[PDB]
């Protein structure tokens, strides 16, 4: 006979929240990623130094003189960050992350420029030899969805 | 878009009439549409016609369109020739661009590297102050 | 013997209201408590700065270098910031704001990294020493359910 | 009868970001430009010291010790940075960029101090003799908003 201005608002509201549902889910991943990228660097320093005064990409984290110990470069949604002969990679934590991002990883690697050298952001790598990476193929890298623009660099960028 | 030297002056008068003046003078046979706009104020002195022309456009006036034979038209200032003796007229338009801003007047190029303005006096007078002045620079070889 | 379409409808959005009375009162208080966190932060430069500079938190907002004054980092619904040993406190006003929130605060404190320092951000806390803060368990602490996630911090977290 | 919150709340996140558009899209510029502004300096040591040793503006990147190719000091929102007779400007790329500011550059150029130099930064300029430059206005020039307040030099500024 009557009631329907409650019921309806009260359920388009709902449905409301279902829509808004997806936006704040790659929102919020999308911003739990660009903290790992924040992580990730800042080491850029250390490896870049440990680089042109030696002409070697560190090995590892101490090498690059930065916490010995990879889970030390933790953070909320970043489990850790190790160096990897001049790659810096940052994996997602396990807990207070997206869903098809935790447990997921990046990497931030440099290229002699000859005096300088550049540095490169997207899916995890390894180093093959001290001027080549390669796709760190395997499965846990994070979505392309998931990287901002500064973000999508490829193996073999220049 | 090449023509006999020429010195515009027109107080007060009609674009169709100064077409027609044009059309007279063998610059092509210019023809308008019927209601094209109204009445200009232009003198230009030492200009090639063809020149006065694409610069009466840009006044008020209209854009031209070529059949071959015929041309159809459809809906003090002054000009001056400034020769460019010792620079590269094209190095001039970027600052030459930066004072017209969204103003009026214009500058054209021309192929044997002497610009070319119309405007109000007062934006002629800038516009070669500049030129003469970046001209200048380039003389001290 | 007819007219019920215009009873019952002006009863279900009366009824509504009601039903988007609380949401908009929690929604609300937790957007008012946001901002208290926006003033505290942004105070963490000082604070940081003046701690690494000097191995020393700052004792105060004038040693922090910010507003001598506690009252002048002030906002809508927040009545002042104080810094008390490198700890940035936020109180929230007490026109403005929800019902059972003002009057309350927040706290930001930070520990040595070694080197550098992490920020956290919870419920009031006062410093003990250099790297140890507490609870300050009073009654005027916002409650956890007005809290963002990121600002769950408990007084021991590391 | 009812469902308006859904419909209100999806046309007010649009709207928003329509009102969020243009401050991004300044925002965004603004910070594409700062780059060419970095890209620029650095290289101001080697005009500097190239001015000082001889007297004479280095004419080229090659003179001034630098990759003696444009092209070769370019970034993501740089396509080059040459040295033209000490005036060192940076070209905007094409791909990368806001909309209103790609292919468009601004110039660091110095002045004689006497036993030094000083810069300056600004839009494109062309240098007539060793103590003297003019607007390289090309209408190339990347417009006043998009640079920063130390970068606003004219011309003549001494």
């Amino acid at each position: 006979f009557t009631l329907i201005e409650l019921m309806i608002v009260i359920a388009i509201v709902g449905i409301l929240a279902a829509v808004a549902l997806p936006a704040y889910q790659d929102y919020t991943a999308r911003a739990q990623v660009s903290e790992a990228i924040l992580l990730a660097e800042g080491q850029k320093s250390a490896v870049t130094e440990y680089y042109l005064n030696h002409g070697k990409w560190p090995e590892n984290n101490t090498s690059a003189g930065v916490a010995s110990s990879p889970t030390d470069i933790k953070g909320k949604y970043v489990k850790e960050v190790e160096v990897k002969n001049g790659v810096v990679t940052a994996t997602m934590l396990s807990s207070g992350v997206n869903n098809e991002i935790k447990g997921k990883k990046l990497s931030l690697w440099a290229r002699r420029e000859n005096g300088s050298v550049k540095w490169f952001c997207g899916q995890p790598v390894t180093r093959t030899d001290d001027d080549t990476v390669a796709d760190a193929k395997d499965g846990k890298e994070i979505d392309t969805k998931h990287l901002p623009s500064t973000c999508r660099d490829n193996f073999d960028a220049k | 878009y090449r023509g006999k030297r020429v010195s515009f002056e027109f107080k007060d008068i009609d674009i169709q009439n100064l077409l027609r003046v044009i059309a007279e003078i063998s610059k092509k046979n210019i023809v308008v549409a019927d209601d094209v706009s109204g009445k200009v104020t232009i003198r230009l002195r030492n200009v090639p016609w063809d020149q006065a022309l694409d610069l009466v456009l840009r006044t008020k006036a209209l854009g031209k369109e070529e059949f071959g034979n015929i041309i159809r038209i459809a809906p003090d200032l002054m000009v001056n020739l400034l020769p460019v003796n010792y620079a590269v007229a094209a190095d001039m338009a970027a600052r030459v661009k930066d004072v017209l801003s969204e103003r009026g007047s214009v500058t054209v190029d021309q192929r044997t590297n002497v610009l070319i303005v119309k405007d109000v006096r007062s934006n002629t007078e800038r516009a070669r102050s500049l030129v003469r002045s970046l001209d200048t620079q380039t003389p001290q070889v």
